[PDB]
């Protein structure tokens, strides 16, 4: 299938029409961010030379 | 209908007249960039 961006929605914009929420919803969203990588250190004379 | 209180947006809104569904500004940008 060809990719579909999303549901095509049309908002009833007018010159005197306003929409106001009568309620709400407390949404808790998780966000993951890496901070540090594995700390490594090498030594040629033992890696490069046996 | 597009009567945004007198604000004209045809420059940036998509223009269906052209075969590509792109705004005049977007089309100017596309033609100004040579790949
Ligand atoms: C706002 O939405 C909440 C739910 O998101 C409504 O609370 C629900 O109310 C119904 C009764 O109509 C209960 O059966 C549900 O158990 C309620 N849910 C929760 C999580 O408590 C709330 O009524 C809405 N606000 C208004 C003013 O109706
Ligand atoms: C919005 O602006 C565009 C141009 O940026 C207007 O289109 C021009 O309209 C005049 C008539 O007044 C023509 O002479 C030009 O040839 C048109 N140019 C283009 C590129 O179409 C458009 O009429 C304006 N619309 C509103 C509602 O203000
Ligand atoms: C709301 O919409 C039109 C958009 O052209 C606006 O001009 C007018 O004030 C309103 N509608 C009418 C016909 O009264």
């Amino acid at each position: 299938y060809t990719m579909s961006l999303g549901a095509e929605n049309s908002v009833a914009y007018s010159n005197n029409s306003i929409a106001i929420p009568t309620n709400f919803t407390i949404s808790v969203t998780t966000e993951i961010l890496p901070v540090s990588m594995t700390k490594t250190s090498v030594d040629c004379t033992m890696y490069i030379c046996g | 209908i597009k009567y945004f209180g007198g604000f004209n947006f045809s420059q940036i809104l998509p223009d269906p007249s052209k075969p590509s569904k792109r705004s005049p500004i977007e089309d100017l940008l596309f033609n100004k960039v040579t790949l």
